[PDB]
């Protein structure tokens, strides 16, 4: 890894107490996707700060994508001339946030657009007299759709009779039934 | 406003993604037409098919008391 | 329902085992709310009424359909949806025609299954700027009728790929061939 | 005009759909990152894997037609 060579030496030298710190502000940044604070408390310049920005990442993205195990992580660090305290810190961050990480990317969807609130309410027409007419009640669902491309819900209304959402229900009942299918 | 005019669905399983060798998370696929001719295309997590399909019963658990209680009212 | 099987029976006016056939076949494919473009050519054909004609066309739709859902490939599965005293010569008709198509209607509605936005057509040039190589990737992408509103269903895509970032796709395109193999591990 | 920038993709089997109940159909999702003008588009695609292989063999085609260039 001949790109590495240069990151390995700029990480070992950075300050072991400001560590931990930048490395659970990259985990945060990875579930999706203040330079000036940290061009000044690292003492890098901006290009040459991302280098270890972009190596830190792509240690994380590795380590997520193959779902390394701790001892399999430091078995790689190791390997690749890093010293121990600074993996001690990559393996303690990892070993507590890694299968909480894993898991949003287990989760992360890629399709454009995601369900994401779900309200229901129901509307009522009242009958006092013998008949006015004998009318049934309604339901209206709020589908919370997430454009996740811009952050930009459709919140899109649906209304069902009791003869409709039963027919419905039934379907998504289906659903669950293959859903379980897979165990 | 509109009611359904076709529901649709496919459920799947995601073997693997450009960031997860392994992933093994299932999602159902919706797609809903509706009666005024709009039609919407979304992926729901087990996780928010669940919460659609427990809401489902509730709001049917009403409709059926408050019909059953009609009968009450011609009685 | 009842109603679906009495209207079944309709078939028994039917002029050849063919327009029984064809019916069933034309019966699956359209939509459910499209089937009605044959109503009056279906009445002629038995001579029935219009509204018979669409619980009829209705009654094989849902009957094709949910033979093709549980890909039903015996005779006594498919038979023991029917009643005891529905006829018998009929049944055995509609569940030969059955099996004859299922393999074909259950391809049919798996070609037609729900997508995102689906590759129909590819194509490529390599072109030299003003030197040094780029590749113009032409892509025809097929999106839902029902969901592209007025736009077209056939849209192209035209993409700049250079030597760099072709080389970070086919290291994309890589880990997606291995993928395709290292599924079930360990 | 449209220079892709990066690319996503998800793999996986189909389980059922509203008109088969077992499937067990492969299908490629890719998303493709592209730029015109410093704004971004994503677009998405579905392949079957024979449109993989397609699609990967001749994008390979382009390397060997990439490469004999300096």
């Amino acid at each position: 890894s001949p790109s590495m060579k240069k990151a390995v030496s700029l990480i070992n030298a950075i300050d072991t107490g400001r560590f931990p710190r930048l490395l659970t502000r990259i985990l945060q940044k990875l579930h999706l996707k203040e330079e000036e604070k940290l061009q000044a408390a690292f003492s890098l310049e901006k290009q040459d700060l991302h280098l270890v920005l972009e190596t830190i990442s792509f240690i994380l993205e590795q380590a997520v994508y193959h779902n390394v195990k701790p001892a399999a992580l430091q078995q790689q660090l190791e390997n690749i001339h890093l010293r121990q305290d600074k993996a001690e810190a990559f393996v303690n961050t990892w070993s507590s946030m890694g299968q909480e990480t894993v898991e949003k990317f287990r989760q992360r969807i890629l399709a454009p657009c995601k369900l994401e609130t779900v309200g229901w309410q129901l509307n009522l027409q009242m009958a006092h007299s013998a008949q006015a007419k004998l009318k049934s009640p309604q339901a209206v669902l709020q589908l919370g759709v997430n454009n996740e491309d811009s952050k930009s819900l459709e919140k899109v209304l649906v209304e069902f009779s009791h003869k409709e959402l039963f027919d419905f229900y039934n379907k998504l009942e289906t659903i669950q039934a293959q859903l379980d299918s897979l165990t | 406003l509109p009611h359904v005019a076709d529901f649709r669905w496919r459920v799947d399983v995601a073997i693997s993604t450009s960031a997860l060798a392994r992933s093994l998370q299932p999602s159902v696929l919706m797609q809903l037409k509706l009666s005024d001719g709009s039609a919407y295309r979304f992926e729901v997590p087990t996780a928010k098919f669940q919460e659609l399909r427990y809401s489902v019963a509730l709001v049917l658990k009403e409709m059926a008391d408050l019909e059953k209680r009609c009968e009450r009212r011609l009685d | 329902t009842a109603e679906h099987f009495a209207a079944l029976q309709s078939l028994l006016k039917a002029s050849s085992k063919d327009v029984v056939r064809q019916l069933c076949q034309e019966s699956f494919s359209s939509s459910a709310l499209g089937l009605k473009k044959l109503l009056d050519v279906t009445c002629s054909s038995l001579s029935v009424t219009q509204e018979e004609a669409e619980e009829l066309l209705q009654a094989l739709h849902r009957l094709t359909r949910l033979v093709a859902f549980r890909d039903l490939s015996s005779a006594e599965a498919i038979l023991a949806l029917f009643p005891e005293n529905f006829h018998q010569n009929l049944k055995n008709l509609l569940t030969k025609i059955i099996l004859e198509h299922v393999s074909t209607w259950r391809t049919e509605a798996q070609a037609n299954q729900i997508s995102l936005p689906r590759l129909v057509d590819l194509d490529w040039r390599v072109d030299i700027k003003t030197a040094v190589p780029t590749c113009l990737l032409q892509m025809k992408i097929q999106e839902d009728p029902s969901l592209c509103g007025d736009k077209p269903s056939i849209s192209a895509v035209t993409v700049e790929l250079s030597k760099e970032t072709l080389d970070t796709m086919l290291d994309g395109l890589g880990r997606i061939r291995d993928q395709l193999s290292a599924v079930a591990s360990k | 005009i449209n220079q892709l920038i990066d690319m996503e993709w998800k793999f996986g089997v189909t389980s059922g759909s509203s008109e088969l109940e077992k499937v067990g159909s492969i299908f490629l999702q890719l998303k493709l990152v592209v730029k015109k003008g410093n704004q971004t588009e994503n677009v998405y695609i579905e392949l079957t894997l024979p449109q993989f292989y397609s699609f990967l063999h001749e994008m390979e085609r382009v390397r060997t037609s990439m490469e004999c260039f300096c």
